RNA sequence: AGGACCGAACCGACUAAUGUUGAAAAAUUAGCGGAUGACUUGUGGCUGGGGGUGAAAGGCCAAUCAAACCGGGAGAUAGCU
RNA sequence: CACAGGUGGUCAGGUAGAGAAUACCAAGGCGCUUGAGAGAACUCGGGUGAAGGAACUAGGCAAAAUGGUGCCGUAACUUC
RNA sequence: AAUUCCUUGUCGGGUAAGUUCCGACCUGCACGAAUGGCGUAAUGAUGGCCAGGCUGUCUCCACCCGAGACUCAGUGAAAUU
RNA sequence: GAUGUCGGCUCAUCACAUCCUGGGGCUGAAGUAGGUCCCAAGGGUAUGGCUGUUCGCCAUUUAAAGUGGUACGCGAGCUGGGUUUAGAACGUCGUGAGACAGUUCGGUCCCUAUCUGCCGUGGGCGCUGGAGAACUGAGGGGGGCUGCUCCUAGUACGAGAGGACCGGAGUGGACGCAUCACUGGUGUUCGGGUUGUCAUGCCAAUGGCACUGCCCGGUAGCUAAAUGCGGAAGAGAUAAGUGCUGAAAGCAUCUAAGCACGAAACUUGCCCCGAGAUGAGUUCUCCCUGACCCUUUAAGGGUCCUGAAGGAACGUUGAAGACGACGACGUUGAUAGGCCGGGUGUGUAAGCGCAGCGAUGCGUUGAGCUAACCGGUACUAAUGAACCGUGAGGCUUAACCUU
């Protein structure tokens, strides 16, 4: 139920070796708007694949 | 002898004139094309590598295309190897049809069993369920004891516990060959075979005999 | 008429499960007992520690009871750790 | 503790109902101060179940079952 | 026997099978007459036993609906050492 | 300054002094069936009544219901009937408080797993240029049970009664794996019936809530009670045991030389995993054929150009799945949803007309609706890109090009 010995800082780091986050490989660029966005996601200005989806 | 690669179409029944219903699994065995022949001199053993079906040309990788191109055959959905019993001769590009099973009368069917995911001991190992009442506390389907006291202060290897069940290679032996339809590339075998509909199956003549 | 009957409120706490570093230092859920009476409840009052009270279990007397709590004798004593 | 507990009195709508039970509602008041996905084992709270029907178990624990009104009818025993 | 050690006494009843139960027997280890004896209708969340009904209690588990468990974002404990 | 107990439950694992099955010697072994001893641990090895019981007795099964070790295995796995607190009685002891290893009724079982271990599943790096596949099998697991009936044969045997060995065939029990065609369960995502109540203005028709309100059916999926399959045969070397030839020892002798048989044990054969088998293996295929600079001049560093095979990522997703992983697909496209057709299920919708005072009935009508299913269909979403991964791959030696 509980530990018999205090795990080391080395053991703590070893467990956290798989906790590293992964950054997005790259961001797509809208063909017309030209702004960066997540692939398959609309841009911040409401564009997607150069179609100007609803932006209100 | 060598076997063939087919697809599990499904299950149906065959009504005999004597009033007997035979449960049959329909296996679609298209022509198997020999992509490579391995011999003792070069590979150290005798076998034939075959392919079946069709694959999108756009999705065939260049390393795979070159392998098919050398044999001069169209790409299939995969590659499988069959050992040769010291009396079989095959040539690259040869097509093997379901007629090979014409006079076999009994086959061994291998496939990937349906995946049950993370299964408990009751389902996976047929463990007996404990009492549903009479004071039982949160221990209705739990495994129970998993070892002995200090003397073997450890759990033995191979202990039956919960874990992945199914989705593994399984062979069912000695299945009667109900029908061999060369025209429709169909093979009917009495009984059920591993895997879901549309999965690949490896059919070989029965080894037990 | 009834320490009568069935049954809510109300007062209890027989069984089971849950919870057991709990939502809760005793509760929740489903059942359960009494429910015009030796009933239940609000407010105020009285009984004080070898004493109280007790349809009596050593029960209860501020989450503490085979002698409450607080301060004092007091740095009791400890051939024991 | 912004705690499933405890806390006396007063007010008492509609339909069904014997009813202040219960169900659904009015007036009125709330969705309980982490959410979003997934749809494994296992745990918790529930629903259903072939054939059998207490073989379970210390024990029918738990569950299932019975359940209302009217009429008919109702044993041993009894302090009537 | 809420009492009986020997003891699962013996016989009968109930069960295919009954150390329990019920009825007799009396060899009462170690009942007995207001620290009452023996009966007793009614009553009991009381102890034991047997039936009908009923069922996932069980043979033997299957599926399903929800709350967790699992993954993501925010916050962020504990015993132990 | 805590190593929790009897029995039950769950889950086991080993020993062999073997209960069954297998192989043998002897027999006061005719046969059938036994007795005794030897070999053998592969697998298998009851349910119930009573009692807290283990045990035991009893009932009825089985080829058999083995004996032991494992903290009298197993409570950070369950139980709490028993033992073993506080309540209360009986018998008994005591003047009494109380007591009994006498009985009797009642009586809180906590822990979110750090490490080892185990069951699963990933990440990293390695394997010497990189990459996509198919393999070899060192090694490791799984499996190994058995009844009954029939034929041989009413034969051998036996005075009869009774009744085989060896061999062959069929059909079962238990167990295991797979599967959903059938028989069924489930099916709160499908259809219908129905009670109370509220609402959609009202009628009609519907919806919410009442355990899915209560119910009746039921698709796919999952699933057992459902239906397929499995244990082997064979081979090698043996155990007890039986032998052949044969001396030491003129004989005898299974053994000393030599040679042949011999069991569910052993090694194989069957099934699964498996090259982190760092001893990192094999085969096939694919990709890369730049230009310079510095220097402590070497498996060195840096710049420019180049960015392949392939991979990953993202998206649509799956009979794959806890998450990773694995599989399919991404417009040169059926991956998912929708849509179209069909099937299946439910059981004749609504509206209107007719009959009836009415509740209802009838016609339109096997109607309407219909999830996960089947066959199709680019209508919607799966975007051009970007990102990772490079630029011929060390040294030594030997044989070949230049036998």
């Amino acid at each position: 139920a509980v530990q018999q010995n205090k795990p080391t800082r080395s053991k703590r780091g070893m467990r956290r070796s798989h906790d590293a986050l992964t950054a997005v490989t790259s961001l797509s660029v809208d063909k017309t708007s030209g702004e960066k966005h997540l692939r398959h996601h609309i841009t911040a200005d409401g564009y997607y694949r150069g179609r100007k989806v609803i932006a209100k | 002898m060598i076997g063939l690669v087919g697809k599990k179409v499904g299950m149906t029944r065959i009504f005999t004139e004597d009033g007997v219903s035979i449960p049959v699994t329909v296996i679609e065995v298209e022509a198997n094309r020999v992509t490579q022949v391995k011999d003792l001199a070069n590979d150290g053993y005798r076998a034939i590598q075959v392919t079946t079906g069709a694959k999108k040309a756009n999705r065939v990788t260049k390393p795979e295309a070159g392998h098919f191109a050398k044999a001069g055959v169209e790409a299939g959905r995969g590659l499988w190897e069959f050992r040769l019993a010291e009396g079989e001769e095959f040539t690259v590009g040869q097509s093997i049809s379901v007629e090979l099973f014409a006079d076999v009368k009994k086959v061994d069917v291998t496939g990937t069993s349906k995946g049950k995911g993370f299964a408990g001991t009751v389902k996976r190992w047929n463990f007996r369920t404990q009492d549903a009442t009479h004071g039982n506390s949160l221990s209705h389907r739990v495994p129970g004891s998993i070892g002995q006291n200090q003397t073997p202060g450890k759990v033995f290897k191979g202990k039956k516990m919960a874990g992945q069940m199914g989705n593994e290679r399984v062979t069912v032996q000695s299945l009667d060959v109900v029908r061999v339809d060369a025209e429709r590339n169909l093979l009917l075998v009495k009984g059920a075979v591993p895997g879901a509909t549309g999965s690949d199956l490896i059919v070989k003549p029965a080894v037990k005999a």
